[PDB]
């Protein structure tokens, strides 16, 4: 199949960028003095 | 192949007012041999990142 | 190509330049977009690899 | 081409006087031991 | 079909023989008493229809005309071809040792 | 793309070089 | 492999006489050739001349025949163009050109018979490399 | 007439005959524009001009 | 009188000489008399390239470039035989002289365009009954233009026509046929034409001096891509004398 | 106090960020010069007649190269050692064509680099410390200038300088052993010696010290936690870390006076690199590698080769075959 | 220029992935009780 050859680098860019920006919120609320 | 047949986005927004020469020689009205001075594309783009 | 003889001089070198990488063979470089460049094998990645 | 070397000759020109002028105001002295 | 010009020749007399009309200066130098008298004359007064013309060249010595005549079976005439006569390459074809 | 990958990686690098320096983590004594 | 007399005998005139060099003879053809020639000569071509070689084929078509003592010799006295037609001791060593070329000055006849001796014993050792330039080095 | 002019008068041309996911230049699309062919006139065997 | 170091890096040297505005004299032809131009110099002072348009019905014009190798175009010692033929013209054959410049000019936008600007072989004639050389002279004629790189040239992978590879070594096993416009290198050798326009005449020295105008192609880059079209304008200065 | 005064004393402040001083009023506007032209030219120059013969060399990355490829260019060996300002042009793309940023650049950082240089002194003198770090410094100075400036004055041409580029360099690298044998320069091999055992020593210094750090953190805490700046006590044993070099040699052949060890520290690359310095900087004047081309010879006269003659051959593949179209006469004299 | 079109995804998250995992790291580590 013919498919855009950016498909892919933005597919992957759309689920990483915000994905680590929740798990970057995550992992230091995670670490706060509970 | 005018600027809109090109997928150009901020070119006809300098052309609008008044930028239409490049330091290269060309215009978008297609002359050569112009001369447009520090305001042309790309002195605006420079002055914009500056 | 059994049987045929070939005396054009560019012809000729064409087939000298296959000659040096030994037997000649017809390959498909559409399919892949071939670039003509040779790579190695599974044998000489795993050795890369492993070594 | 003739303003722009009028230019940069006279930015040269400027810095250099500040080097030389710079290190002619009591340099020695600027230290923090004895002056 | 394109074809390099340099190579075609090479299988023409040029490939074989001196050319009168084409080859480079310093081949002269292969039989006695060529080069550099004779050699410069030949190449100032190419191109020639035919090797016999070599000894049309004016103000030849007797001694000059019966070495081209020795030399005559060495040489050949083949159409002048530009890329390797323009740019002085017949005087200096960029080969040295 | 590729002029723009190399250009871009250079100018995070001069950013870097910038938060390195200016907001660097300050030395205190002792 | 030696240096024998032998290969130390070469032509001394065009008539097919040979004369054997001494050893003392041909090392003292390599300075003197050194001293004299090298400069525009180093391993048997020439600087300022590439299309001359000093190859001992290539002595035999120069005209008179440069292939011998007596005919290199003569080259030192009075060198021709390769064709013999002439003369060029204004612009080339030689004894007669020892004014403007003063290395010549104090060349003996002796010592140009050890220069010629070396130009035709070289090619016997060193074969193609001498006169071959940087392909054969 | 000016090819400019022609090339107006063209649905390539009119921004209503896109797509949200066909991206980049029209270019991209039907082509960089080179010449006007001319004005096409269809006719019958009748002679009669049709559109 | 200047000298050498007068001269030395003021630009002057790419300069033909020029003649006084007194220069409107007229110089005598001797029919009996064999002549020689002792000295034709050519100064261009516009390069134009002709563009290429995308259809055929518009005429391509000639547009203006950038000069970017300085001041190295003129051409200039060169001399030659000047005939009188039997209805009273003159014919000059071009035989030696600085008679080459490569040239390299730019388009708007860029484009690079060598070319060697030249009147190697020109053999170039006046009108019919030239009794005397006056403002009124013209010559007209045509040149050889070889290809720009001579057969030696070796591109930037080595490949070239009397010396380098003969393929693209660096792709091995590619096919051979979409590259052989590249691989095999071909010398152009091609017709160029000038006139030159008398508008000064020293009678007593033998001088002229006008404008010229010569059409020639750029440099095809050894047959790898197709040439452009230049029109090359500027001053000239000749010397005539018997001989 | 007055303007000047009070602009000296700013300028000299011990109490700036980054220091300026008088060296860095010169400094600071020629490497920002520098600086802004390389990157503007590696990204957007068009190709450059480096060897003057009307074959352009594209250097930059929006013409066809890649990080590894790219180059700011030498300008043109037609220009050879003239000085290529910008003004001299008569248009940015004669001068672009010709290689004027490369000048500008050098020329620019060159000038700069020196006043990095002064302004080390400078800075050592208002802290009050010893003055010499200057002088480690004027190793890796020395030894662009001889790239950048010596080189291309002994052979007659900036085009001859090394390009600013990765494979640029290289190219400089290769066509320099052809054309000097430097590989065969015993001052190419005293800065071999200096930058391999400059590298040795700075591993074996780093294991020393990092050997015999005195434990003052627990297993889970990293080691660099038991020092804090400032502090008054040294943070490793040193008797320690010579007790240990002194017996994987032997006992004189360690230090055990850390001043001596620091000072040798310092001494053995930058004497080093001076003599790479100076091996570019004299093979500018064309005094070359050792040349024992056909030195061994047998009882015949017949030449028995050894590993010199084998590198020639090598040289003789880069020589034969470097700027292929530049050469008409048979000889290259620079 | 004929790059490999994997070129760009190869590169992007040769550079995202591991500097996500200091960023990750590095926030955590402030947010941490002071
Ligand atoms: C006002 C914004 C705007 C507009 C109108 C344009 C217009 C244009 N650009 Mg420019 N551009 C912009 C901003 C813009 N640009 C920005 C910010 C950048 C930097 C990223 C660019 C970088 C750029 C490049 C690199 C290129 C263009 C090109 C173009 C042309 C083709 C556009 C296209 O194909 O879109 C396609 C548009 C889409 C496929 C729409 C995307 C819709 C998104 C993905 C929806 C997401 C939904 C969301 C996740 C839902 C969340 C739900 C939740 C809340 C519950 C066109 C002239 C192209 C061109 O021809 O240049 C010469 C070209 O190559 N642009
Ligand atoms: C510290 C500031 C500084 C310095 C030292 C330089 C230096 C230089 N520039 Mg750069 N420049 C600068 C800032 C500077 N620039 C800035 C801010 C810009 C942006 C406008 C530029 C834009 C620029 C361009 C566009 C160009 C230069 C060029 C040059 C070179 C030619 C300069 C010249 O011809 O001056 C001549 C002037 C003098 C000789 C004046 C000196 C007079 C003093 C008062 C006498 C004493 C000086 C004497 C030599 C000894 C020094 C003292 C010492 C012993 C302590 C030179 C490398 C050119 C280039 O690089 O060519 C390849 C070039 O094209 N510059
Ligand atoms: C077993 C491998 C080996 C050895 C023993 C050497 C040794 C040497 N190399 Mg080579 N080299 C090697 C592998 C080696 N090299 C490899 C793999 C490469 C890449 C292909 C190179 C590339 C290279 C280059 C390009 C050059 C050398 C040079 C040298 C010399 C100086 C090296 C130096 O200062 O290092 C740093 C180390 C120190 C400063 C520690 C001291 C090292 C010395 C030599 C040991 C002395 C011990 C002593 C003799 C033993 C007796 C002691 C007794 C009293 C108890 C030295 C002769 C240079 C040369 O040829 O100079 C003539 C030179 O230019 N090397
Ligand atoms: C193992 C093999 C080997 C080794 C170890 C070396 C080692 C060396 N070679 Mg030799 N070389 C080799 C093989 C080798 N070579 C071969 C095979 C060839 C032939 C193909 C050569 C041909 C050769 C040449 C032609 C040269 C060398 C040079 C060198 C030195 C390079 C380092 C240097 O110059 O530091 C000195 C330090 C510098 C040059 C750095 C200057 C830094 C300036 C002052 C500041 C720059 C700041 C920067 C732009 C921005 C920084 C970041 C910013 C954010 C602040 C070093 C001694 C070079 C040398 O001796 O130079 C003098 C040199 O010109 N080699
Ligand atoms: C089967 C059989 C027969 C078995 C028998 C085996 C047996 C029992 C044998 C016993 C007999 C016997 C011993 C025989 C000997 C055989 C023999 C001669 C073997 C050869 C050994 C050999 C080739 C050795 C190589 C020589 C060698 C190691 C040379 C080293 C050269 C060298 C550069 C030394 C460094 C000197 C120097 C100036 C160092 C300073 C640089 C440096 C390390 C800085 C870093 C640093 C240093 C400090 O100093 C401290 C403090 C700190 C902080 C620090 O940073
Ligand atoms: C850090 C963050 C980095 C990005 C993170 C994730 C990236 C995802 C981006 C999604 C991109 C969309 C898919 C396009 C794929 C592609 O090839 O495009 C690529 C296109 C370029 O298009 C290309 O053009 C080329 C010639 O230049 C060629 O012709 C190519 O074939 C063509 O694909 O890029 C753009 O157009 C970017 C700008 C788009 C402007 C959109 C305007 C509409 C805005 C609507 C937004 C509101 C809607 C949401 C509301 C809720
Ligand atoms: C394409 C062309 C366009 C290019 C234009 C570039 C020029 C832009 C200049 C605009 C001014 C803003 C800059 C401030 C940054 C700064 O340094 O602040 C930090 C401190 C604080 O400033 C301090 O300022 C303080 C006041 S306050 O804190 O800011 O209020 C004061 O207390 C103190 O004395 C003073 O030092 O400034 C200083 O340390 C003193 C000046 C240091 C000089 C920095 C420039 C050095 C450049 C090096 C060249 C290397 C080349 C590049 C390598 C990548
Ligand atoms: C053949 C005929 C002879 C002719 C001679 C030829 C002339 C040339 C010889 C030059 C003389 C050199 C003497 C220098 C002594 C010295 O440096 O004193 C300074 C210190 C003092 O030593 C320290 O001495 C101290 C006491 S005191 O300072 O000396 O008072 C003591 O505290 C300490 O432990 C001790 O290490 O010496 C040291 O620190 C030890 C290292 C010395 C060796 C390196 C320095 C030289 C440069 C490095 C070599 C680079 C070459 C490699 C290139 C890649
Ligand atoms: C350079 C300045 C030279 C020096 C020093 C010597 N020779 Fe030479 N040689 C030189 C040239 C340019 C030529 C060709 C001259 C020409 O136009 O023909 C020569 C030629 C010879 C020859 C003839 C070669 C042949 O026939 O194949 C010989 C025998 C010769 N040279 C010998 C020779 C000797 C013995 C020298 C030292 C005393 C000497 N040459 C010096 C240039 C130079
Ligand atoms: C192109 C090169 C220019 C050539 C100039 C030739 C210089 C030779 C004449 C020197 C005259 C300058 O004289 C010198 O000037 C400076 C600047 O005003 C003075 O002034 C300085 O004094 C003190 C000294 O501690 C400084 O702290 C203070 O910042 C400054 O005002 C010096 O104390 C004075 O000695
Ligand atoms: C940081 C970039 C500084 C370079 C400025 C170049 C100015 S160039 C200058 O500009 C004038 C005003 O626009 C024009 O009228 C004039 O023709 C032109 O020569
Ligand atoms: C003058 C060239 C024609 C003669 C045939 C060439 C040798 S063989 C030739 O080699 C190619 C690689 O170059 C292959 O892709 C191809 O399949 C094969 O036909
Ligand atoms: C902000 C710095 C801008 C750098 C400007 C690059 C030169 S200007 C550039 O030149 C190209 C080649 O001549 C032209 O094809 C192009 O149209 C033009 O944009
Ligand atoms: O330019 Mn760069 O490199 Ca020093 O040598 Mn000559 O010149 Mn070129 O040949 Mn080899
Ligand atoms: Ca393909
Ligand atoms: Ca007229
Ligand atoms: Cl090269
Ligand atoms: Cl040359």
């Amino acid at each position: 199949m013919e498919v855009n050859q950016l498909g892919l680098i933005a597919t992957a860019l759309f689920v990483l960028v915000p994905s680590v920006f929740l798990i970057i919120l995550y992992v230091q609320t995670e670490s706060q003095q509970k | 192949n005018p600027m809109w047949r090109q997928g150009m986005f901020v070119l006809p927004f300098m052309a609008r007012l008044g930028v239409t020469g490049s330091w290269s020689g060309w215009s978008i009205t297609g002359e050569t041999g112009i001369d447009p001075g520090f305001w042309s594309f790309e002195g605006v783009a420079l002055a914009h990142i500056v | 190509l059994n049987g045929q003889t070939f005396t054009d001089p560019p012809t000729v070198k064409s087939y000298a330049r296959k000659a040096i990488f030994g037997e000649i063979f017809e390959f498909d470089t559409e399919t892949l977009n071939s670039d003509g460049i040779f790579r190695t094998s599974p044998r000489g990645w795993f050795t890369f690899a492993h070594a | 081409m003739e303003t722009l070397k009028i230019t940069v000759y006279i930015v040269v020109t400027f810095f250099v006087l500040l080097f030389v002028f710079g290190f002619l105001s009591g340099d020695p002295a600027r230290n923090p031991k004895r002056k | 079909e394109l074809v390099n010009v340099v190579d075609e020749k090479l299988g023409t007399a040029y490939g074989e023989k001196i050319d009168l009309n084409n080859t480079n200066i310093a081949a002269f130098i292969q039989y006695r008493g060529l080069y550099p008298t004779l050699a410069k004359l030949i190449v100032k007064n190419a191109p020639y229809e035919s090797v016999e013309d070599v000894l049309n060249i004016p103000g030849l010595t007797e001694r000059q005309k019966q070495i081209l005549r020795e030399n005559l079976e060495h040489f050949t005439v083949t159409e002048v071809e530009t890329a390797l006569v323009e740019g002085g390459d017949r005087y200096n074809n960029g080969l040295y040792k | 793309m590729e002029t723009i990958t190399y250009v871009f990686i250079f100018a995070c690098i001069i950013a870097l070089f910038f938060f390195a320096i200016f907001f660097r983590e300050p030395p205190r004594i002792t | 492999a030696e240096l024998t007399p032998e290969v130390l005998t070469v032509p001394l005139n065009s008539e097919g006489k040979t004369i054997t060099l001494t050893e003392k003879q041909y090392l003292e053809g390599k300075r003197l050739f050194q001293y004299a020639c090298a400069s525009c000569h180093v391993g048997g071509i020439t600087k300022t001349n590439p299309s001359l070689d000093l190859r001992t084929e290539t002595l035999a078509l120069a005209t008179p025949p440069r292939d011998n003592i007596e005919g290199l010799v003569d080259y030192m006295k009075n060198p021709t163009t390769y064709d013999g037609e002439q003369e060029i001791a204004e612009v080339h060593p030689s004894l007669r050109s020892a004014d403007i070329f003063p290395k010549m000055r104090n060349l003996t006849e002796k010592d140009l018979v050890a220069i010629a001796g070396h130009i035709l014993v070289e090619p016997k050792i060193l074969g193609d490399k001498w006169g071959g330039g940087k392909v054969y080095y | 007439i000016p090819e400019k002019l022609a090339f107006y008068d063209y649905i390539g041309n009119n921004p209503a005959k896109g797509g949200l996911f066909r991206t980049g230049p029209m270019n991209k699309g039907d082509g960089i524009a080179q010449a006007w062919k001319g004005h096409a006139v269809f006719r019958n065997k009748e002679g009669e001009e049709l559109f | 009188t200047l000298t050498y170091d007068d001269i030395v890096g003021t630009g002057l040297a790419n300069k033909c000489p020029t003649l006084d505005d007194t220069a409107r004299g007229a110089y005598p032809i001797d029919s009996s008399q064999t002549y020689r131009i002792a000295r034709l110099c050519l100064q261009p002072t516009t390069f134009l390239v002709k563009e290429e348009p995308k259809n055929k019905r518009q005429e391509a014009e000639f547009v203006p470039t950038k000069l970017v190798t300085r001041e190295t175009t003129s051409l200039d010692q060169i001399q030659g035989e000047l005939k009188v033929n039997s209805d009273g013209s003159l014919t000059f054959v071009e035989e030696d002289g600085i008679d080459f410049q490569p040239v390299t000019v730019q388009m708007a936008g860029g484009e690079r365009i060598p070319l060697l600007f030249t009147v190697k072989n020109l053999v170039a004639s006046t009108q019919p009954n030239v009794t005397s050389i006056t403002t009124s002279t013209d010559f007209k004629g045509e040149f050889n233009v070889p290809s720009y790189r001579t057969a030696n040239f070796l591109d930037p992978k080595g490949r070239g026509l009397a010396s380098g590879y003969d393929s693209a070594i660096a792709l091995p096993q590619a096919k051979e046929e979409e590259l052989a416009r590249a691989n095999v290198k071909r010398f152009s050798l091609t017709k160029g034409q000038i006139s030159l326009n008398v508008a000064k005449v020293d009678g007593r020295t033998g001088e002229i001096a006008g404008t010229f105008e010569s059409e020639q192609l750029s440099d095809d880059d050894m047959g790898a891509h197709e040439p452009h079209e230049v029109k090359i304008q500027g001053v000239f200065y000749a010397s005539i004398e018997p001989a | 106090a007055n303007l000047w005064e009070r602009f000296c004393n700013w300028v000299t402040s011990t109490d700036n960020r980054l220091y300026v001083g008088w060296f860095g009023v010169i400094m600071i506007p020629t490497l920002l010069a520098a600086t802004i032209c390389f990157v503007i030219a590696f990204i957007a120059a068009p190709p450059v007649d480096i060897d003057g013969i009307r074959e352009p060399v594209s250097g930059s990355l929006l013409y066809g190269n890649n990080i590894i490829t790219g180059a700011v260019v030498p300008s043109s060996n037609a220009i050879g050692l003239h000085f290529y300002p910008i003004w001299e042009a008569a248009s940015l793309d004669e001068w672009l064509y010709n290689g004027g940023p490369y000048q500008l650049i050098i020329f620019h950082f060159l000038l700069g680099a020196s006043c990095y240089m002064g302004r080390q002194w400078e800075l050592s003198y208002r802290l009050g410390m010893r003055p010499w770090i200057c002088v480690a410094y004027s190793a890796p100075l020395a030894s662009a200038f001889a790239v950048f400036l010596i080189y291309p004055i002994g052979q007659g041409s900036f085009s001859d300088g090394m390009p600013l580029g990765i494979s640029g360099t290289f190219n400089f690298m290769i066509v320099f052993q052809a054309e000097h044998n430097i590989l065969m320069h015993p001052f190419h091999q005293l800065g071999v010696a200096g930058v391999f055992g400059g590298a040795l020593f700075c591993a074996m210094h780093g294991s020393l010290v990092t050997s015999s750090l005195i434990r003052e953190t627990t297993e889970t805490e990293s080691a660099n936690y038991g020092y804090k700046f400032g502090q008054e006590e040294e943070t490793y044993n040193i008797v320690a870390a010579h007790g240990y070099f002194g017996r994987l040699i032997f006992q004189y052949a360690s230090f055990n006076n850390s001043r001596s060890l620091h000072f040798f520290l310092a001494a053995w690359p930058v004497v080093g690199v001076w003599f790479a310095a100076l091996g570019i900087s004299t093979m500018a004047f064309n005094l070359n590698g050792f040349n024992f081309n056909h030195s061994v010879i047998d009882a015949k006269g017949n030449v028995i080769n050894t590993w010199a003659d084998i590198i020639n051959r090598a040289n003789l593949g880069m020589e034969v075959m470097h700027e292929r179209n530049a050469h008409n006469f048979p000889l290259d004299l620079a």
